RNA sequence: GUCCAAGUCCGAGAGGGAAAGAACCCAGACCAUCAGCUAAGGUCCCCAAAUAUAUGCUAAGUUGAAAGAACGAGGUUUGUCUGCCCAGACAGCUAGGAUGUUGGCUUGGAAGCAGCCCAUUUAAAGAGCGUAACAGCUCACUAGUCGAGCGGACGAGC
RNA sequence: CCCAAGAGUUCAUAUCGACGGGGGGGUUUGGCACCUCGAUGUCGGCUCGUCACAUCCUGGGGCUGGAGAAGGUCCCAAGGGUUGGGCUGUUCGCCCAUUAAAGUGGUACGCGAGCUGGGUUCAGAACGUCGUGAGACAGUUCGGUCUCUAUCUACUGCGGGCG
């Protein structure tokens, strides 16, 4: 129940890799709340920005 | 009159191959679209 | 501004006096038809001698409207009655006479046959 | 395997060097580079030995693939490949202004193409016969791509036969 | 090109190939024998 | 490539080849460059323009100090433009001359507020039925706002009654007619959002 | 779903597991304890415990919960049988591919190809496209080239 | 979707395809009777929309028994659009005139604390038929009260407090 632990600083996140064709076949769902507002991203598009 | 389609190739920096970029222009304006 | 279920006066010697509008050609859900617009009409008077019968379905063009219509130069034309001239199966007028004046907007739409035998334009 | 276990003996006059993944070939017509990943290629001085490590349904094909690619690059930069297109039809015209082709087909316009400086371009439209365009280059892949994007301007119809086709290369025809 | 659940060579010159994990039957001389979906 | 003006009125002129053309007068007074934001301290290239000068009584000490680093003094309307045509420094003035005769502009203005408006006047709904065939009290009602137990909630974005009001609207390529520079005129063709004597942003 | 028979459970039953489920798997709650060993099920994190060891398969994110067809396929691993093979195996390239004879019957026309019924020279020659019938192309087969594997049948796993 | 006897001048698969077989969906009529009879208001129409693609138009292609233009069939694709009237309470349907087109369906056969009550199941009356009779009809016709001041959440707008 206490906030123990350390603070982690990942310093090479731009150089991470996925094993299979997950960089091209991984989808992230970002539904907004409006009718018909289910947006789908990709692991390749998401790493192009931040 | 009549337009002229100018298709010029270029070494794209996204890959390194030879792509194709065409555009409808004047028959006397194809010289300025092939030198670039 | 002539729409469906609108009674017009036929202005030519084709043999009809009053007509009723059925459709305003020129697109989906077209509301009105000013001068120069094509409409589908049904004859309802059919003068005794005549050349057309009562109950037939034909096509016509609006020649005179009671609604003030605007030109490009900024002027307006407003007649006193809604009139129309019947047309052939193709783009041609049936008849050889036109009663009363016509609108100049009927000239930009290649209705030379209708505009070249009217009293005033 | 069978096509990869063959020598790639060089027509002396062209050199081949290997780098950290990149193989370069320098002849009399410019350098050509290629990237190999899962094959071991060694240049002895006369022959080029390309071999594989495992037989896992992928290296067994990459062996022959890279062997054929190196052989093509050699039989290219050494000698070079060439192809011929032929415009068939009435009113079709072809002209050359250097590295710039001008085609006049049955379209409502003309097509000018600024072919890359790595491909030659000659034309023969002497009197009445079909105009023959001829391309020549050391890169067979780029040569074929240019020929394909020239042929795609007008596909050969099956009824008459008019279209940008190669010399020879009989077409499928119908009655109509 | 027809889409069938069971492709088979409709002639002797047809070729069964696999594009992007999908079976195709190609016949360049007779193009009416093209099928897919395996 | 950008200016501030004030909507004067609206009239109609005649083209050199016949037809009449409605037009709107925009007293696009000489704007002054207040602050040039570069790509090294802020993160993007732009510059602020001030339009109408204020007094030394209504103005703030902060505004006085901000405009003291410039020429003319605290302005009524300050708006930041981007992607100009000529590289200019602080204190410069742009009167009207950035526009030509025959070009297109993208005037932007704040519309006039209508207040709390119903659905019929705000979104364009039409009635619930006729006026006399049994109609009781729903002549201007919205009707239904959803379906039954599925989804058992009103979807977000349902068009209902609210304050119509006036927001910022662009007019999308009005054609310029007169660009008189002695008296800042900028006579363009078309309408402009907002009442008279209202500030407008003319983007070239 | 409904009506019987042989058992168990819920009914009248707490606790643990499958994410949440009256019946499914384990297991029958006298209390209290900041004690230990186990059942089903699990040991990367949410969330207790193996980023444990040994062997092989899968490239589909199949799968990591349950549950799928007739019918296709040159995906891959593996067992047996099985023919062709340095007197030259399959594919590719080049050339030949005849004679009696245009076999007989029928047909205006049937000549290897609308329909029915051996011999000679050889390194070898058989009484699909198309032509009104011929013609011609191709195939069955053989000769030279490089020189090492080329294939089928029955299963089993994913 | 699988097999293909045929039909297609000859040619099973341009197009259609019998005799048979294997599945997907839960929009029709059903089977069961599992929550509601100390009340889950039922057909049609209006307003408001939203979703799926099993696509009507617009968009991109393959084949053709595709000379061109018009076609037939199949594949990918849901951004927008998808008319007005006569008859009937009608859904549906037929017809008239247009349009690029006049899509198929789900949401308690969407939506009655949003509207109408034209139909259906209230009390009156009459016809045909059954019953001796009181009375009844998936037979027809005329008339016939649709209650409630929005607490919580869900939406459309506008403010105060604090950070």
């Amino acid at each position: 129940h206490v906030d123990c632990g350390d603070n982690v600083i990942v310093i090479n996140s731009e150089k991470i890799n996925l094993t299979g064709t997950k960089l091209n076949d991984k989808i992230y769902m970002r539904h907004t709340g409006y009718p018909g507002g289910q947006r789908t991203l990709t692991a390749k598009v998401l790493q192009s920005k931040n | 009159k009549r337009l002229s389609k100018a298709i010029k190739m270029v070494k794209s920096p996204k890959t390194g191959a030879y792509i194709f970029v065409e555009s409808i222009m004047a028959p006397e304006l194809v010289d300025e679209f092939l030198k670039k | 501004m002539v729409q469906q279920e609108s009674r017009l006066k036929v202005a030519d010697n084709t043999g009809a006096k009053e007509v009723l509008t059925i459709r305003v050609l020129g697109g989906t859900k077209r509301r009105y038809a000013s001068v120069g617009d094509k409409i589908v009409v049904s004859i309802k008077d059919a003068t005794p001698n005549g050349n057309v019968k009562k109950g037939a379905v034909s096509t016509a063009v609006v020649v005179r409207t009671k609604k003030e219509v605007r030109r490009a130069d900024g002027s307006y034309i407003r007649f006193d009655d809604n009139a129309c001239v019947l047309l052939n199966a193709a783009g041609e007028m049936r008849g050889t006479r036109v009663f009363g004046p016509v609108a100049r907007e009927l000239r930009e739409k290649q209705f030379m046959k209708i505009v070249s035998l009217a009293p005033e334009v | 395997s069978r096509i990869g276990k063959s020598p790639i003996v060089i027509p002396a006059g062209v050199t081949v060097e290997v780098k950290d993944g990149i193989i370069t070939v320098k002849g009399k017509k410019g350098q050509l580079v290629q990237e190999f990943s899962d094959v071991n290629v060694t240049v002895e001085g006369d022959q080029v030995l390309v071999e594989r490590s495992s037989d896992h349904k992928d290296h067994r094909a990459k062996h022959g693939l890279f062997r054929s690619l190196i052989s093509n690059m050699v039989v290219g930069v050494s000698e070079g490949f060439t192809k011929e297109l032929e415009l068939v039809g009435v009113g079709y015209r072809a002209a050359n202004q250097g590295n710039k082709l001008d085609l006049a087909l049955g379209y409502s316009h003309n097509i000018v193409l600024e072919i890359a400086p790595e491909v030659s371009l000659e034309t023969i439209s002497e009197a009445g016969a079909n105009p023959i365009v001829k391309l020549t280059s050391f890169d067979k892949q780029l040569l074929g791509q240019v020929a394909a994007k020239i042929r795609g301007f007008r596909k050969p119809e099956p009824y008459k036969g008019k279209g940008v086709k190669f010399v020879g290369e009989v077409l499928r025809r119908k009655a109509g | 090109m027809k889409v069938r659940a069971s492709v088979k060579k409709r002639s002797a010159e047809c070729i069964i190939v696999r594009r992007k994990g999908r079976l195709y039957v190609i016949n360049k001389k007779n193009p009416r024998f093209k099928q897919r979906q395996g | 490539s950008g200016l501030i003006g004030k909507k004067i009125g609206m009239t109609s002129i005649f083209d050199e080849n016949g037809k009449n053309i409605p037009c709107t007068v925009i007293e696009a007074g000489p704007c002054v460059v207040t602050q040039v934001r570069t790509n090294e301290v802020d993160g993007y290239e732009a510059l602020q323009l001030g339009f109408d000068d204020k007094n030394e009584k209504h103005s703030t000490k902060a505004a006085l100090g901000h405009f003291k680093k410039a020429g003319t003094v605290a302005k009524k309307k300050v708006v930041e433009f981007q992607d100009f045509a000529a590289a200019q420094a602080l204190g410069d003035l742009i009167d009207v001359s950035i526009f030509e005769e025959g070009e297109f502009v993208d005037v932007q203005g704040v519309s006039k507020g209508k207040g709390f408006q119903g659905v019929v006047k705000r979104h364009g709904f039409g009635g619930v039925g006729q006026a006399t065939h049994g109609q009781h009290q729903r002549l201007r009602a919205p009707g239904s706002v959803g379906a039954s137990s599925y989804p058992s909630r009103v979807f977000k974005g349902m068009r209902m009654a609210g304050r119509m009001g006036g927001d910022n609207v662009k007019v999308q390529n009005l054609r310029v007619l007169k660009v008189v520079a002695e008296k800042n005129l900028l006579v363009v063709k078309g309408c402009i959002p907002g009442h008279k004597n209202s500030y407008v942003i003319i983007q070239k």
